[PDB]
């Protein structure tokens, strides 16, 4: 829904209030998105490198 | 009359989610410990300026407060929004209406 | 500038505001406030003036300082006054003695960190990589310093802790002339084999192309080194730091230590029980002093906070516009025409390079200071533990 | 870099947050200077005063003790040192926390303590002792027996006075 | 009975809960303590002295000076020439 | 073009400020080392014998 990025999608356990769309922690780094089709909170993890 | 708004008027600025973090936001808020007017609906429906947002704190137990009317000239020349509660479902419209010196309701 | 003197939001929410280097006739709640006190460092409003003089905790400057009784500002006093009655044919000789224990905390190293040379300023874009090739060999210049710093930290820790060629173990039967060392020796109950004081010290304190490397020396081996040093200095005295380990009863070791500082060895043998009781009482008192009273580990917390703040500022700088029309490279690439896209990405690249240079310089300065402090700590370890000062 | 300009500040605001460190570094160095001077000079918990009657076995410390006739109460060598050396667009200079009077008092306390009590005041409480029996200690500590001092007191006093006068003249 | 307020462009500091709900808000242009909290980015302030901001005096009016420059030329004379 | 002129002035002034700050930091570090040496010397030569 416009929020574009790269990473790996995993299942989550956090709880959103019924009106948020995407969460974050600090310095504009999204870490949780809910899919509009099913309304389930997910988790974003940066794709591995080193 | 005037009254002291102690700490009211804080709203969620965005739709993001955060957990246990101190965030500083610069936005439109009602200042803390401010002055607010106080009208009386006994023997008031005056015209009040908007001025880029407005608060509204209605504490009447009796179901008397019904709706609002917005506009820039309050005439059929320019569109005027209208919100009315039917006690079961709210109706909202935007098209013009002719101003009446005594706005009323009828069912 | 302006400043706010407060006694802490815990005790109260009353503050006094100080205007610096301003002869505040043109001062403009606190437009006038309480009595105005014009000092040598501006003027303070919100605190009254007194003619007394104590030792203070909130320095203001020019020899004056304020504290919360309201809030009062005065002139500091250097300390208590006492005059000794000097005479040319009289001396004073002590008749009793006490044994005291102190503490001293010294930092030796910080967190090893590294940053990707090109991932920080490009964000997985081929045009950024293509344009970076025209800026010379800044990559190696900005990448070698971090590896040098990490190697320096590793060598520093290794040389400050590793000073024994073997590992010594305390005897199972502990009868050290009445002294009680059970609060210093490792506890077999704990899986990590850490002393009680070490446990209290540990409990007292609490990606975008950047990473942190793990230290070579883990905690268990550091604890083993400390335990070996302590067992060696209890059993063998101080002869284990020169050659082999030679056993010696603790009482005669203390007799030698008293003989070293001038007091004859008879005093210890005639006053063993009192010395043991005083040492036990002091070692018990230091336990509560370290437990109940916090804020005794300011240096380590300051270092950690400084490093974290520097890293957070560096990572937050990535969101700046830097004079362009957008803060993200991909949108500019996919929305605008190339000929000005080179200009936009050049502006972004130069800004990010400036930020990286500043961060590297700050890290170098901090590493140098830490190295000096750890050298001092190593000298203290070599001198005041393996012998007598 | 702006000189109280609106559009200058608006253009500058888009360069991110960078002056925060540019001010915190200066605050840190100021705190470092204050801590440095306090740690160097403050090492005694009390203040000592020399007795009014001064007879230190022939030694003369007049040119080193504070002079009770100056507003600043400074010794002679401090006055010569002070007289020997002599030296607004958004920058300021902050005054030091410890004025000159506190430093002078600290130095006077250290001097009186080392003159009267020897070295016993740096390891606990101050213990009185005559000066000659302290010079005997100091000679005995360097391998020369104390018999030498008590038979050569006048020569040592004269040499010390001449040396201090010579260094005063040289300064 | 309906009070009416008026919003203004202010700055606030908000402390989010663990569940994501706002539980505490602090103004930023009310008291020096509020400014100190804003600068420190915390709701607890330890004992000490803090540097918050700086002030400067704004100019009141403007003045301008110029020489007398009284050298009027016959430009004003040709318009009143008889012939 | 006033924007370009202001940008040039700002970047030059920022470079000068950074240089000054770095020099001040180096001088402060050296002064701190000297002060530490002086404190050690005073402590070990005034309060006792060397
Ligand atoms: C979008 O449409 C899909 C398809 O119907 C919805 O998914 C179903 O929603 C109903 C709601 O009662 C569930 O009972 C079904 O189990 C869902 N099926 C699947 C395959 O997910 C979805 O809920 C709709 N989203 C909305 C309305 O927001
Ligand atoms: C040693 O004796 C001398 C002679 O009395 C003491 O000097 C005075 O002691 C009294 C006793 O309290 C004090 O009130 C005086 O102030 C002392 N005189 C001066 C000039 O200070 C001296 O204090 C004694 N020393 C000890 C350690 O008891
Ligand atoms: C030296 O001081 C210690 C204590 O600081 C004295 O020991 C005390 O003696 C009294 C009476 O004998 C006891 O009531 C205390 O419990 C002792 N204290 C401790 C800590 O053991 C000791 O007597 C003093 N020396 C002399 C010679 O009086
Ligand atoms: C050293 O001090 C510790 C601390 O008190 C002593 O440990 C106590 O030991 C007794 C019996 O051995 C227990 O009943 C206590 O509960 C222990 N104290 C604690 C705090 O747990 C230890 O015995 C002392 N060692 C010597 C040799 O006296
Ligand atoms: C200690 O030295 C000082 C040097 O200033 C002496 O003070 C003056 O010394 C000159 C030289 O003889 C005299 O002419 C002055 O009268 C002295 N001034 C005073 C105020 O006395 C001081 O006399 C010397 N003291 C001793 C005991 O030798
Ligand atoms: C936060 O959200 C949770 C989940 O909706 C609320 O419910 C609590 O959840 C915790 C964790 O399982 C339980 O221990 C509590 O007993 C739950 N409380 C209730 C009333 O159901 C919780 O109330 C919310 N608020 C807080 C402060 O946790
Ligand atoms: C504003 O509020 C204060 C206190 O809340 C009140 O005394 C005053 O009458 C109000 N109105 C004005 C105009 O100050
Ligand atoms: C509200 O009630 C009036 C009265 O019957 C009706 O005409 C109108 O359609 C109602 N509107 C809604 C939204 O229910
Ligand atoms: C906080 O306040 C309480 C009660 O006034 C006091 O006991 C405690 O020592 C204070 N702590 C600090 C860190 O100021
Ligand atoms: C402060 O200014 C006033 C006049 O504004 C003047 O009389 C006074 O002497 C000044 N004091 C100082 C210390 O500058
Ligand atoms: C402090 O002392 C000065 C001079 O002795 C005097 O003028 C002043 O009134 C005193 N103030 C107080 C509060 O004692
Ligand atoms: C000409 O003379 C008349 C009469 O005094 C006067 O009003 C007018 O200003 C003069 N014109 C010029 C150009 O001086």
């Amino acid at each position: 829904n416009g929020l574009t990025g790269t990473g790996v999608l995993t299942e989550s356990n956090k709880k959103f209030l019924p009106f948020q769309q995407f969460g974050r922690d600090i310095a504009d780094t999204t870490d949780a998105v809910r899919d509009p089709q099913t309304l389930e909170i997910l988790d974003i993890t940066p794709c591995s490198f080193g | 009359a005037y009254t002291n708004s102690f700490t009211r008027g804080v709203y969620y600025p965005d739709k993001v989610f955060r957990s246990s973090v101190l965030h500083s936001t610069q936005d439109l808020f009602l200042p803390f410990f401010s002055n607010v007017t106080w009208f009386h609906a006994i023997h008031d429906n005056p015209v009040l300026p908007f001025n880029d947002g407005v608060y509204f704190a209605s504490t009447e137990k009796s179901n008397i407060i019904r709706g609002w009317i917005f506009g820039t000239t309050l005439d059929s020349k320019t569109q005027s929004l209208l919100i009315v509660n039917n006690a079961t479902n709210v109706v909202i419209k935007v098209c013009e209406f002719q101003f009446c010196n005594d706005p009323f309701l009828g069912v | 500038g302006v400043s706010v003197i407060t006694p802490g939001t815990n005790t109260s929410n009353q503050v006094a505001v100080l205007y610096q280097d301003v002869n505040c006739t043109e001062v403009p709640v606190y437009s006038t406030g309480s009595n105005v006190f014009q000092t040598r460092a501006g003027c303070l409003i919100g605190a009254e003036h007194v003619n007394n003089s104590y030792e203070c905790d909130i320095p203001i400057g020019a020899g004056i300082c304020a504290s919360y009784q309201s809030i009062i500002a005065y002139t500091m006093s250097l300390g208590a006054e006492n005059s000794v009655a000097y005479s040319n044919n009289s001396i004073a000789i002590p008749t009793n003695f006490t044994i005291s224990v102190t503490t001293e905390i010294l930092p030796v190293s910080m967190t090893k960190t590294s940053v990707d040379c090109t991932m920080y300023i490009c964000g997985d874009s081929t045009e950024c990589s293509n344009l970076l090739l025209q800026y010379g060999s800044f990559c190696t210049q900005l990448n070698r310093a971090l590896t040098g710093i990490a190697v320096e930290q590793d060598k520093n820790t290794q040389e400050v802790f590793a000073q024994v060629k073997q590992i010594y173990k305390t005897p199972p039967i502990k009868d050290f002339g009445g002294f009680n060392f059970s609060q210093i020796l490792p506890d077999p109950s704990k899986p990590s084999k850490r002393s009680f004081i070490e446990d209290l010290l540990f409990n007292k304190v609490t990606f975008n192309g950047l990473t942190v490397l793990p230290p070579l020396l883990t905690d268990e081996m550091i604890a083993q080194y400390t335990s070996a040093l302590l067992a060696g200095t209890i059993t063998s005295g101080w002869t284990f730091g020169a050659g082999a380990a030679l056993q010696i009863p603790f009482a005669m070791q203390m007799a030698y230590r008293f003989n070293g500082i001038g007091v004859t060895q008879n005093v210890l043998y005639e006053n063993q029980k009192l010395i043991a009781n005083q040492f036990n009482s002091a070692i018990g008192k230091i336990q509560d002093s370290l437990s109940s009273t916090a804020s005794a580990l300011g240096k380590l917390q300051d270092v950690v906070n400084q490093n974290a703040q520097a890293l957070n500022t560096l990572v937050k700088q990535l969101s700046s516009n830097f004079g362009a029309i957008s803060s993200v490279l991909n949108d500019i690439l996919s929305r605008l025409d190339p000929p000005e896209a080179e200009v936009q990405i050049d502006r972004l690249i130069t800004g990010r390079l400036q930020s990286l240079q500043t961060y590297v310089t700050q890290q170098l300065i901090r590493a140098a200071e830490i190295r000096a402090s750890a050298n001092l700590a190593a000298t203290k370890m070599s001198e005041c533990v393996l012998g007598q000062s | 870099i702006c000189g109280d300009s609106t559009e200058c500040s608006n253009l500058l605001l888009q360069y991110g947050s960078f002056c925060t460190q540019l001010n915190r570094a200066l605050t840190g160095i100021a705190v470092e200077q204050d801590k440095n001077t306090q740690e160097v000079f403050a090492q005694v918990k009390q203040i000592y005063k020399t007795p009014p009657i001064k007879d230190f076995g022939g030694f003369n410390f007049s040119q080193i003790l504070p002079d009770p006739s100056k507003p600043s109460k400074r010794s002679f060598i401090e006055d010569l040192l002070f007289n020997k050396v002599t030296l607004f667009n958004g920058l300021t200079v902050l005054p030091p926390l410890l004025t000159d009077e506190m430093i002078a008092q600290y130095t006077s306390a250290l001097l009186a303590g080392t003159i009267t009590s020897g070295w016993t005041f740096g390891a606990g409480a101050a213990l009185q002792i005559p000066f000659a029996m302290q010079m005997a200690y100091r000679f005995n500590g360097i391998g020369v027996t104390q018999n030498v001092l008590y038979e050569n007191q006048k020569l040592i006093a004269n040499q010390f006075n001449s040396a201090i006068g010579k260094i005063q003249d040289s300064l | 009975a309906y009070y009416v307020g008026y919003l203004q462009p202010r700055t606030f500091l908000l402390k989010y809960n663990e569940n994501g709900t706002i539980t505490d808000a602090v103004d930023c242009a009310l008291d020096p303590l509020s400014e100190t909290k804003c600068t420190l980015k915390s709701f607890t302030v330890e004992k000490g002295i803090y540097q918050t901001s700086n002030f400067r005096v704004q100019p009141t009016e403007s003045i301008v000076r110029f020489p007398n420059i009284t050298n009027l030329c016959p430009f004003g004379e040709v318009f009143n020439a008889t012939r």
